[PDB]
């Protein structure tokens, strides 16, 4: 399972001048390209190794999909503002995201797309990616000229074989890179509370997926504190999970780690 | 690569 | 509306022009084509509130622009012969409306590129009285008009009765002859016809008047030659009724 | 409207060593408007060489960065990263805790 | 890319006709615009989705579920349909705002003459002069009226008229020369017109 995904943000700027224009785009957890209007010489550039010899023909195309859209975007916004009754004095931010997911057999699984209006739902292709759906009420509008004007109709083209097309483009582009599994380099730390209190902390550490599972045991589910999982800043993640554990009797504390690289899901325990 | 269209809301 | 300015355009060879486009209210979206003899729309330039969207492989020559009022300007120089078209500005592109990418053009701009501006021609109006033949046989009679001898055919000929534009009975000719078939700027003649009741015709007090529109020259423009400056001018031939 | 505030972690790349060269980050997410100011400190002074990751969001449409500097960690030498958002009364700082 | 068939068509007044539009790419919306000569093209009809027929006044446009073909049907031809029919359309996976257009179907639509008593008259100038024209006129339909086939010699194809009020229609040719070597049964000779034709002194 693997998948294309981008996420683009337009950001309305009063005073400062054109709105601000996005666009992150991602092979699985791997960030490989990115376009900002916000610099003076705008085009979609390589953020992954794997793209750094890529062509012309191709960022020629990219930079333009990004520039038509930002420029659509600037008038949604002005749009938008129209809806919600709102002046010109306010930043506003329209969020669009768009993305395909391969099966175990490597065949299009599924397909979303979305829009966001101030953060909250907006607009929704349904799961068959043929009509839209006005989540917000004030997005009626936008709902039903975009199914009288079938509108569906070019995305699930773009989100069942472009974005599958591609996928397995970049993939392969870099499958060096993309498919090769990182487990986590593990180790269990012991801080001291007070004399009565002890904190375990079990630290999963440069794993590739970000996708990760961190359990203490004896099962304890009473107050276990979980961190968010973090990028290391080279293509890798971190994980820590910790539990506050009565003084002496350490050992009783098992920890359960379980990710993707692993052939068997490593256990662990402190050592003094 | 990204989606040529986007909407016009 | 999709309004043009100049509604007509006659230059020489060399020199620059400027087309202007006010777009629908509320229309974003601005495009450029060019309609030759017989070749259809052919696509030059788009724009989208105020920038460019899309380019159809423009002559490098040709030029254009959206303002921030949408309004749009397409400059073509250094002018060339084969440049003689209807040029059609398109809007659309309001996010009003349901159906945003319906396209509405404007009356196009006619560019005539001539070599020597002198070669430029008002028309010679005449109109041909019913044949007494006709009356008998029909009880009917028509009135024919000739604009004949004008360079281009930037003309429109409209035929009035008593005072007031007729258009029952009238018939003009939808394609203006060459005068000099086997010539390169050839003069151009146009017929038309109004056909009343016999008894129409045969009363004195109907007074009936073909009137030739003839699109020419500008005011701003050199005029050399020794003969009359053909500039935009309406040319009239009248007639009265007989028994 | 949507006013969602960050949540911060300060923490290195590589386990801090004592001269050994690292990556110092502050890692900013969950946050609405994308509107974001981050800084690093190094005993209370801002570093000025500080660089950041483009901007992108979560399904949830909350922002996440990633501010990142190289540095060469000390037992001396303590750092922080200062963050302020529309949702913040005050900047938030919170301290470089090596075993965290 | 699109392609309009046939380039041209020759109708007789009151006859049905269809016109055909076909993309090389897969294509997602259609529109048809009529262009009455020297105007700007004018839409007719949009249409959508796939399958769909809409219709607009005799006019009627369907969309074809193979996604890359388009026809325009008018039900009964009246004279004034005469003009180009271009067809337009979105290409799928086309960004915001673009649409294709075909080079166009130039329809021509023949006028119905109910009574021809053909003739040819001769018409005085407003002017005391030789300079005058010669008309041929009350002709039917079928005759295919021919150039001039001198130097000197001007001859205009038939135009219709029609006195609404009186409710007729009638066919019409000028021609006229400077010389004096100019008669009215010498006028139309290459020009094949019948046996029973008017002519008077």
């Amino acid at each position: 399972s693997h998948s294309l995904k981008y996420f683009h943000t337009s950001v309305s700027r009063p005073g400062r001048g054109e709105p601000r224009f996005i666009s992150v785009g991602y092979v699985d957890d791997t960030q490989f390209v990115r376009f900002d209007n916000d610099a003076a010489s705008p085009r979609m550039v390589p953020r992954a190794p794997w793209m750094e010899q890529e062509g012309s023909e191709y960022w020629d195309r990219e930079t333009r999909s990004a520039r038509d859209t930002a420029q659509i975007f600037r008038v949604n916004l002005r749009t938008l503002r129209g809806y919600y009754n709102q002046s010109e004095a306010g930043s506003h931010t329209l969020q669009w995201m768009h993305g395909c997911e391969l099966g175990p057999d490597r065949r299009f699984l599924r397909g979303y797309e979305q829009f966001a209006y101030d953060g909250k739902d907006y607009l929704t292709l349904n799961e068959d990616l043929r009509s839209w759906t006005a989540v917000d009420t004030a997005a009626q509008i936008s709902e039903q000229k975009s199914n009288d004007a079938s509108e569906a109709e070019h995305q699930r083209a773009y989100l069942e074989d472009t974005c599958v097309e591609w996928l397995h483009k970049y993939l392969e582009k870099g499958k060096e890179t993309l498919l090769h599994l990182e487990p986590p380099k593990t180790h269990v730390t012991h801080h001291p509370i007070s004399d009565h209190e002890a904190t375990l902390r079990c630290w999963a550490l440069g794993f590739y997926p970000a996708e990760i599972t961190l359990t203490w045991q004896q099962g304890h589910t009473q107050d276990t504190e979980l961190v968010e999982t973090r990028p290391a800043g080279d293509g890798t993640f971190q994980k820590w999970a910790a539990v506050v554990v009565p003084s002496g009797e350490e050992q009783r504390y098992t920890c359960h780690v379980q990710h993707e690289g692993l052939p068997e899901p490593v256990t662990l325990r402190w050592k003094p | 690569v990204m989606a040529p269209r986007t909407l016009v809301l | 509306g999709v309004t043009q300015t100049p509604k007509h355009l006659i230059t020489a060879t060399g020199q620059r022009v400027t087309l202007r486009c006010s777009p629908r209210s509320g229309d974003l979206s601005v495009y450029w084509y060019q309609q030759s003899l017989d070749q259809g729309l052919q696509f030059l330039i788009q724009y989208y509130n105020g920038e460019e969207r899309a380019k159809g492989n423009i002559l490098e020559r040709f030029s254009a622009q959206q303002f921030p009022d949408l309004h749009s300007e397409l400059n073509l120089s250094s002018l060339e012969l084969g440049d003689s078209a209807l040029y059609f500005c398109a809007s659309s592109a309001n996010p009003g409306d349901s159906s945003n990418e319906k396209l509405f053009f404007g009356s196009g701009t006619q560019l005539s590129v001539l070599e020597d501006l002198n070669k430029v021609f008002p028309p010679e109006v005449a109109v041909f009285e019913p044949s007494e033949a006709e009356i008998s046989h029909t009880q009917k009679a028509t009135l024919v008009c000739l604009a004949t001898g004008f360079y281009p055919d930037h003309v429109e000929l409209s035929w009035w009765v008593n005072g007031k534009e007729v258009h029952s009975g009238v018939c003009t000719d939808p394609q203006p002859l060459k005068e000099q078939p086997a010539l390169n700027d050839s003069r151009y003649a146009l017929s038309s016809r109004l056909r009343v009741s016999a008894t129409f015709w045969q009363n004195p007090r109907n007074h009936f008047r073909c009137q030739v529109q003839f699109y020419g020259l500008s005011e701003n423009d050199e005029w050399t030659q020794d003969r009359a400056k053909p500039v935009t001018q309406i040319v009239s031939a009248e007639a009265w009724g007989r028994a | 409207m949507i006013q969602r505030t960050p949540k911060i972690q300060v923490y290195s790349r590589h386990p801090a060593e004592n001269g050994k060269s690292n990556f110092l980050n502050c890692y900013v997410s969950g946050f609405h408007p994308s509107d974001i100011e981050v800084d690093l400190l190094k005993n209370g002074e801002r570093i000025e060489k500080v660089e950041h990751s483009d901007l992108s969001f979560s399904k949830d449409w909350s922002f996440y960065l990633l501010y990142y500097t190289e540095f060469t960690p000390t037992e001396k030498d303590e750092y922080a990263c200062r963050v302020n958002h529309v949702t913040l009364s005050q900047p938030k700082i919170v301290k470089w805790d090596r075993d965290m | 890319q699109l392609n309009q068939s046939p380039q041209s068509m020759f109708i007789q007044e009151g006859e049905d006709v269809s016109m055909n539009c076909t993309s090389s790419s897969i294509f997602n919306t259609w529109l048809w615009y009529k262009q009455d000569p020297g105007e700007g093209p004018v839409l007719l009809i949009a249409l959508y989705k796939a399958g769909e027929l809409t219709s607009n006044g005799r006019l009627t446009a369907q969309f074809g579920i193979t996604r890359k073909d388009s026809f325009l049907n008018i039900s009964a031809s009246i004279p004034s349909d005469v003009g180009i029919y271009f067809c337009a359309g979105q290409p799928l996976g086309g960004s915001n705002y673009k649409l294709t257009f075909g080079k166009g179907t130039l329809l021509t639509v023949n006028p119905n003459i109910q009574n021809p008593d053909p003739a040819v008259y001769q018409l005085r100038d407003s002017k005391s002069s030789d300079k005058s024209v010669c008309l041929f006129t009350d002709f039917d339909s079928q005759t295919n009226v021919s150039q001039s086939k001198d130097s000197d010699v001007y001859i205009t194809d038939k135009c219709v008229l029609d006195m609404r009020s009186m409710d007729f229609k009638s066919n019409s040719a000028v021609a006229w020369s400077n010389k004096s070597d100019f008669a009215c049964a010498n006028a139309f000779n290459n020009s094949i017109i019948p046996e029973d034709t008017f002519f008077p002194s």
